[PDB]
């Protein structure tokens, strides 16, 4: 094949500013005075979108805000002015050799001001318990930066086993992130304890942002 | 020419000046009107890439259109290369080699070479292929540059 | 309106094979090369190969050479990819893309892509459970609720709030595969003086198991 | 062209259609009268072997004279080879190589190659040399075929 | 170099008939549709003469009687109708590679009817004897074929030491050959003998054609 | 009337050198390549090399590379060949030929060639001796006579009969080199009723030793 190395895995571009990602091919993607390096964008859930073809030729219906540059081995997709909806995954593909290849992509996230995670914990509904099981669901919503550390406290004792996590893609509107922590255990386990705490550490506050409840009602 | 009705082997002839001169007058009297394409193909009876390059060169009147035609030849030539990976490379110099875009276009192929492709087991119609790319260039011009207005 | 339409999702057991489609429409099928691309969730696009309808010529990626076979059916404008000896790895979204016939060459149209699942797990409906707080949720005129759809298979499930009408404030998190089973959740935020006296129900539809349920989040 | 006044390095331009078309009309209005030679050289300002071949090809009106010109090019191309022993052979494929008669003539040399000779340590004026051979062909024709009689 | 091998060393062509000599190069003397093999003729004493250039192109002032043929590696100079004056040496040379090479040549002799050698012997003149030396000169003139065997008989004893020979080129007119044998010795040696005999054996007579003299006068 | 004129003959001792000439005339000297060829008596033609007057370019035969050096003097239309370390082998006829300037390429003109003699022997006049038979010579109205020019050096000697007027019947045999000395003979045939009462003299001229002699063949 003909490998393409994309510079950063992720890049946080503040609104109004310029996003610069680069793609470097193991070979010169040139031919007949044409640099065949293409740039695509991709919003979670949908197929790719051509932004720039021929290294610098903007595609049809692509805002002028997206620009391309490069020749032979080094290329770069430049976004400016960076606007909110631009949270997407970006890939570069060489349309030069028969085995067309893609870049590992760059995750261009919009850098919004920091925001504190709206933590909110929920006890296992009666129904899950009758089901012989019990999961305490916790929502850490609308936060920024992406990095958040949730931690559980069963009766104060740091529970770290039986907890799964899922995050959301950066909201291409309010540029925030949202995840959820789900402690799962047995109805028995649940009844073998009393107080429960979802605890998160995130730059928007040095102190643990926490939510809790005691089985007792 | 040579690839006329294929009823010619290593046989070849230089484009009769009658025909060449005809191309000139054609574009001279009709310019790039839609009829420039048909007459082109007619005066291009399965010729060699060079003969074709000669014709184009003959009536390359204004860099304006010649640019549109040039850009297209290059893009088509490059595309040909894309899907012609030279499958692991043409290892060791001495082989007739698979025709490359610049070769079919005439820039990197010698007159003899073009003949060779046009007379081999399976005949690579380098001139015919190139004759297709050029036409794509001509008809793109005609489209975005030919008539006046709603007269 | 060239349409590259292809199956939403497909579930197959390992060791089998599947022929994915891409029924082209809008344009004259034999004009452009259909390409096929694979993308594993949380990964870029791999090139499977390409095929030209009016000639059958193909160019496969050496990697996929042996796994994927590209075919076509000019008669019914449809390109296919037959994946052999399917294994868990093969589980990824498979897009079919048209390569424009004209001078400026590049991928000009993409199908929405088919999600493949190569698993042993069996189709199970989602155990939907309602989530309501104790009493603490009382800040800034906003209260949070949500459904936990647990233990289903395979993906996907379409969760909505109030028949879709309750959109703003929802966060439908991605599904994790806990032991050959999925589990996800979808939080909805209501303006304090609402839910205890307003309908806030989730409509959990799971097409695979032909199960759709509604859980009106009620104060416990 | 390129070898105009040598005040051009790797620089090169395709023969302006103005000049090419001019060659046609020239032979068209004057035929092979003694004045065909001077005008030829004028419209041949240090051009590349291909540009020259294009010109000849453009007005190759009748196989009669074109034969005399052809035979002469070949003989001159072969003579060049005689005194260019390739001194012990161009051992190992990869070298630019010493231009051969068929190369200088354009048959076995690529457009890029011709450029290379015209832009290198000890510039080999392939086009200029070829331009000399052609003229020997043209003036041999003119001599043994040009005027009528003692009118 | 690029070697040229000429078929026969010599060739006797009867008048009116066709002489055919061939030249074979180690390599093909072809280039741009031209076989660069040239044929020359040479009369004893003068420089060569171009007969045919370009393998088959007759030169200027060369009778049509001479013809050329060949291509690549094999070529042939064909004379017809062979006429007397054509007794000469013929060479072929390749005007193809820088080190132009010539053939070892062919000696095309005209085949005339056999003719007997007009032998005539001469005693050492008085003057040579006073010079302290003595050589008995014998002329074997106008004979044909070229092959003649002269032999001396000092008083009957076959003298074979002290005898030199010289032949003449085929007379481009009467097509005959002419040679001379010269027995040299000391005046003493001469006086130490009496009778002397020049003896020649030549197809025109099975018996020895001889000439002799006895010192006595 | 292009004239390629070069020295008749030359005599040098071994270990020496000689610069042979070829004064071209008639045609414009700088137009054609001068070639040099060596031919040993009783042998074909060797190619020494060639040189182009208006450029000095040369092409020598590898064999001769080291022995012969080709030069020119455009000023005085003359091509030269300098033979180094001359030895007995060098003794051969050296022709200078013009290679025609025009399309049809081939040797179009040859100089009469210079005969070289690399020897130690010293110039000595020819001992001319008369030859007349005893009495036997009386057949078919023809009697044979002749001169034996013996022991001279170097070649050549011009033998003639009766100041050249007696041509028909003469056979001037080639000269043999008996121990660094030459010897030859020239028989003349007269019509029986002639020589005993007619002038039959040989004129032996040897330019080298400035000796010319006449031997009237008289009855002994
Ligand atoms: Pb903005
Ligand atoms: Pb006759």
């Amino acid at each position: 094949d003909i490998v393409l190395t994309q510079s950063p895995a992720s890049l946080a571009v503040s609104l109004g500013q310029r996003a610069t990602i680069s793609c470097r091919a193991s070979e010169s993607v040139d031919n007949y005075g044409i640099s065949f390096m293409n740039w695509f964008q991709q919003k979670p859930g949908q197929p790719p979108k051509l932004l720039i073809y021929a290294a610098s030729n903007l595609g049809s219906g692509v805002p002028a805000r997206f620009s391309g540059s490069g020749s032979g081995t080094d290329f770069s997709l430049n976004i400016h002015p960076m606007e909110e909806e631009d949270t997407a995954m970006y890939f570069c593909q060489q349309s030069k050799e028969v085995p067309l290849t893609f870049g590992a992509g760059t995750k261009v996230e919009l850098k919004r001001a920091d925001a504190a995670p709206t933590v909110s914990i929920f006890p296992p509904s009666s129904e899950q318990l009758t089901s012989g099981g019990a999961s305490v669901v916790c929502f850490l919503n609308n936060f920024y930066p992406k990095d958040i550390n949730v931690k559980w406290k069963i009766d104060g004792s740091e529970r770290q086993n039986g907890v799964l996590n899922s995050w959301t893609d950066q909201d291409s509107k309010d540029s925030t992130y949202s995840m959820s922590s789900t402690l799962t255990l047995t109805k028995d386990e649940y009844e073998r304890h009393n107080s429960y705490t979802c605890e998160a550490t995130h730059k928007t506050s040095t102190s643990p942002i926490v939510k809790s409840f005691n089985r007792n009602e | 020419p040579i690839v006329q009705n294929l009823q010619g082997q290593m046989v070849h002839q230089a484009i009769s000046p009658r025909t060449l001169n005809a191309w000139v007058k054609v574009v001279e009297e009709k310019a790039f009107s839609p009829e420039v394409i048909p007459m082109f193909s007619a005066l291009s009876e399965g010729a060699t890439p060079q003969d074709l390059n000669t014709m184009l060169n003959t009536v390359g009147g204004h860099q304006a259109a010649m640019q549109m035609l040039k850009e297209t030849i290059n893009e088509e030539a490059a595309e040909w290369d894309r899907l012609h990976p030279v499958h692991a490379g043409p290892i060791a110099p001495g082989q007739m080699r698979e025709p490359r875009g610049s070769d079919i276009a005439g820039t990197t192929s010698t007159l003899q070479e073009q003949i060779g492709w046009m007379t081999h087991n399976p005949p690579i119609p380098v001139g015919e292929i190139y004759k297709r790319w050029i036409i794509l260039g001509l008809n793109k011009i005609v489209r975005m540059y030919s008539p006046t207005s709603i007269l | 309106q060239v349409q590259l339409q292809q199956p939403g999702s497909v579930l197959v057991r390992p060791g089998a094979s599947v022929k994915l489609s891409c029924k082209a429409s809008g344009y004259t099928f034999t004009s452009s090369w259909i390409h096929w691309a694979k993308q594993r969730p949380g990964q870029g696009l791999e090139w499977i190969g390409e095929i030209h309808p009016n000639s059958g010529n193909t160019n496969y990626n050496e990697k996929f050479k042996g796994k994927a076979t590209l075919t076509v059916d000019t008669s019914s404008s449809t390109a296919y990819v037959d994946l052999s000896s399917l294994t868990s790895e093969d589980s990824a979204v498979y897009y079919c893309a048209r390569w424009r016939y004209g001078s400026p060459y590049y991928f000009d149209y993409w199908g929405q892509g088919t999600t493949l699942t190569v698993s042993s797990a069996k189709t199970t409906p989602p155990s939907v459970y309602p989530l309501a707080p104790g009493s603490a949720a009382q800040t800034n005129s906003m209260v949070t609720l949500g459904c936990l759809v647990k233990g289903y298979f395979p993906e996907p499930v379409t969760v909505t709030w109030n028949s879709g009408s309750l959109s703003s404030g929802v966060h439908t998190f991605p599904a994790v595969l806990q032991s050959d089973l999925y589990t996800l959740s979808s939080s909805v935020t209501v303006p304090s003086s609402t839910w205890p006296s307003e309908t806030v129900t989730c409509n959990v539809a799971h097409p695979a198991s032909s199960t759709k349920v509604d859980k009106k989040i009620v104060p416990k």
